[PDB]
């Protein structure tokens, strides 16, 4: 919802996935085998491309 | 920015995706965690509901199994007086012993076979120490044959195991005191070797095991060489000495079910064919309530191309899959460990008998297993956007939840899951499409009735026309939905009960829910819409309400009941009295398989309303003259003059309409 909003702040994609990218590393400090977590940072994947 | 932690196999994953598997972990939701609190409430109380069912009801219900269990207690009572008997014959015939052999006792002077030996009657403990037979017997093996290593070297390291290492000494005995320093650390050392050998033959035959691919899928070669590792989990010392012949069975296949669980997942995946839309196979249960009955039947029990197995083929196969997952995974319960039992020195009983079924094959036990997540998530998963199904397939998906009661393995979760593929497969049961019967019949009613806004007369200028459409060829799909709920459900069936039917409740909410949903059509109930009603209600209970399983007869009989009030307010202008009654007002519906006028797209011979209307205003409201006409015929007349000699008294009676709204002598004795 903060993607299409403004730019998505651009924080709301950059900060939001910065401090998502902590849990996104959460997702990748290791991930075997969270299909609930790798779900999660892929549809971060998905709405970042 | 701030990378968090190392997820490796936490508290999660242990089907805390089937945990989130509830809904949808769709965005996302902690709305969705107060559903799971909800859902969390709704197991509460019917755990606390299982707890007092169980409490004293069924724990009256556990006396009620008291019968064979106290039963057990009653011919273990007689195994109470047998123990009591033999324990009695021993009691009083050793207290014999004790006054006997005792006669001085004094044990060193009247039962001295161990006073004398009081460490010399324990004196067979020569087999120490180690180690020829134990890597010369055995090389790697030297077994396969119940050879050295199977017979003898095994058994040898069942004297690894016979030599208690730490009970070393005793030292007024003294048997194994520095012999216990390297007996089974050299029969450990080369059998630690023969140890890393079966585990490279573990990891090395199980690798060949994933190459063994046979046939659906089947890993035959898996199973013969599951043969050659029944001696390797036998190898009683014990096998797992540090539980490391299971980690050859376990740990060396937890890459190796997913081999198996990967082959599956990439696997069943790929059946994906379907259909568009047939509303042609709706025109054939159609056209079988138009030609019956009344007729032939019309249906054969024609389609239902559902009950061709598009999704029905899985249920032989992605249950046999699934039982690949469970029940080859039961034949994994001959590659557990293997079943690692028996064969006790070390190899000896397994060395005979190393040949297992072993699926399924009974149940009494207690135990625990993996390798069965992706194919039940993929069989449900699969099976997921079926909205014909599960009508159709009531016994099919019931069958599913009755599949497995007798085994000792999970396919009865998976018939629960299978179960949850009817029940978890959620409202499919689908009674929100009468929140489309009603939600539709209000916020559609703004095109049907745009039509027949003054349906059943012409004051607001419209035609009597809505149309049955949801439910209407939807009431062909209760010949398609009831049609294959005995063939394409009936051969969907396996073990204890699965159809065997008991079952298919669903099936009887087409019964039900579909006497509800047809309330719905009794709110739904224009006179293409009472004509559309009835002949839809009837489209449905011609055949299919009598085999009589419906419950919509009073909703066929009450919208029929709005056929008769208003094909009679459609033809009030008409019939009058029986004129227009026969053949162009219910003809209108019994042939068709403002409203004064618009009876006239089948209209039935004779006297239509093309001429019920016009040939009886055009000299007849009187009489071709004035009371009375000259005509009792069947072509014109029958507008005019013998709708007069059919409604005679009714010019009279028609006259006394005006004798009550707003004495009778000079119109009702002397008419003309």
């Amino acid at each position: 919802k903060r993607c299409l909003t403004n730019n998505d702040f651009n924080e709301f994609i950059i900060e939001y996935s910065k401090g998502l990218t902590l849990r996104r590393r959460f997702n990748q400090s290791s991930d075997a085998s969270q299909s609930l977590v790798i779900k999660r940072i892929w549809t971060q994947i998905e709405n970042l491309l | 920015e701030s990378k968090e932690e190392i997820k490796t196999m936490e508290n999660i994953d242990d089907e805390v995706l089937l945990e989130i598997l509830t809904d949808i972990n769709w965005s996302i939701e902690d709305d969705a965690d107060s559903m799971i609190e909800r859902i969390d409430l709704r197991l509460a109380e019917t755990e606390y509901l299982f707890n007092q069912n169980l409490l004293s009801l069924q724990k009256i219900g556990p006396n009620i199994r008291p019968y064979e269990d106290k039963v057990n207690d009653e011919c273990h009572r007689i195994i109470p007086t047998l123990s009591l008997f033999l324990m009695e014959m021993s009691n009083f015939s050793n207290d014999i012993e004790n006054v006997e052999s005792q006669d001085n006792g004094l044990q060193v002077e009247s039962a001295n076979k161990k006073l004398l030996w009081n460490t010399l009657d324990e004196l067979l403990k020569t087999v120490s120490l180690d180690e020829i037979s134990l890597n010369q017997l055995l090389e790697c093996p030297i077994r396969e044959k119940n050879l050295p290593w199977m017979e003898n070297q095994l058994n040898l390291l069942l004297k690894a195991f016979q030599a208690i290492g730490s009970d070393g000494n005793e030292v007024e005995y003294n048997l194994r005191e520095i012999s216990g320093l390297k007996q089974r650390l050299q029969f450990y050392e080369k059998v630690t070797k023969i140890f890393l050998n079966r585990i490279v033959e573990e990891m090395q035959k199980k690798f060949s095991n994933i190459r063994g691919q046979d046939i659906s899928h089947d890993q035959m070669i898996r199973i013969l060489t599951t043969l050659l590792i029944f001696s390797p989990l036998i190898l009683f010392c014990k096998e797992i000495s540090q539980k490391s012949y299971q980690a050859i069975v376990e740990n060396w296949n937890v890459s190796i079910q997913p081999v198996y669980m990967e082959l599956w997942t990439k696997k069943i995946s790929q059946l994906q064919g379907i259909d568009t839309n047939d509303e042609k196979m709706n025109e054939l249960s159609l056209s079988q309530l138009l030609n019956e009955w009344d007729t032939f039947r019309k249906e054969r029990k024609t389609n239902d191309i559902n009950p061709v197995f598009k999704n029905s083929f899985s249920l032989l196969t992605e249950c046999l899959q699934t039982m690949r997952q469970e029940c080859i995974v039961y034949q994994n319960f001959v590659e557990v460990f293997f079943h690692i039992s028996s064969k006790h020195n070390f190899e000896e009983y397994i060395k005979h008998f190393n040949d297992p079924d072993a699926p399924p094959i009974l149940l009494d036990t207690v135990k625990v297993m993996q390798s069965d997540r992706e194919a039940a998530v993929i069989e449900t998963q699969l099976v997921s956007r079926i909205f014909q199904p599960i009508v159709t397939r009531l016994s099919s998906y019931f069958v599913e939840l009755v599949k497995a009661e007798p085994t000792v393995a999970p396919a009865l979760t998976f018939y629960l899951e299978n179960e949850i593929k009817s029940l978890e497969s959620s409202n499919h049961e689908f009674l929100l499409s009468a929140v489309t019967r009603m939600y539709t019949q209000i916020k559609q009613v703004w095109s049907d009735n745009v039509e027949e806004q003054v349906l059943h007369f012409e004051r607001i200028s419209n035609a009597t026309t809505n149309g049955e459409i949801l439910p209407g060829i939807l009431d062909l799909p209760v010949g398609l939905k009831n049609s294959e709920d005995l063939f394409q459900f009936a051969k969907r069936s396996m073990d204890i009960k699965d159809t065997d039917e008991g079952y298919e409740s669903i099936e009887l909410m087409n019964s039900s829910f579909r006497k509800l949903s047809i309330a719905a059509t009794r709110s739904i109930t224009d006179y293409m819409e009472t004509i559309s009603l009835l002949v839809n209600s009837n489209w449905l209970t011609e055949m299919l309400s009598m085999d009589g399983i419906f419950d919509t007869s009073l909703q066929n009989v009450k919208k029929v009941f709005d056929v008769e009030k208003e094909s009679y307010a459609s033809f009030l202008l008409r019939d009058t009295m029986p004129k227009l009654t026969a053949f162009v007002y219910g003809v209108s519906n019994i042939i068709e398989n403002r409203q004064n006028l618009e009876n006239i797209l089948l209209a039935y011979t004779s006297h239509e309303i093309e001429t019920l209307v016009k040939r009886l205003h055009t000299h007849m409201v009187n009489d071709f003259g004035y009371h009375q006409e000259n005509a009792i015929n069947n072509v014109l007349c029958d507008k005019l003059w013998s709708c007069i000699q059919g409604q005679t008294v009714s010019l009279y009676l028609k006259l006394y309409t005006v004798i009550d709204k707003h004495k009778n002598d000079i119109i009702s004795a002397f008419e003309e």
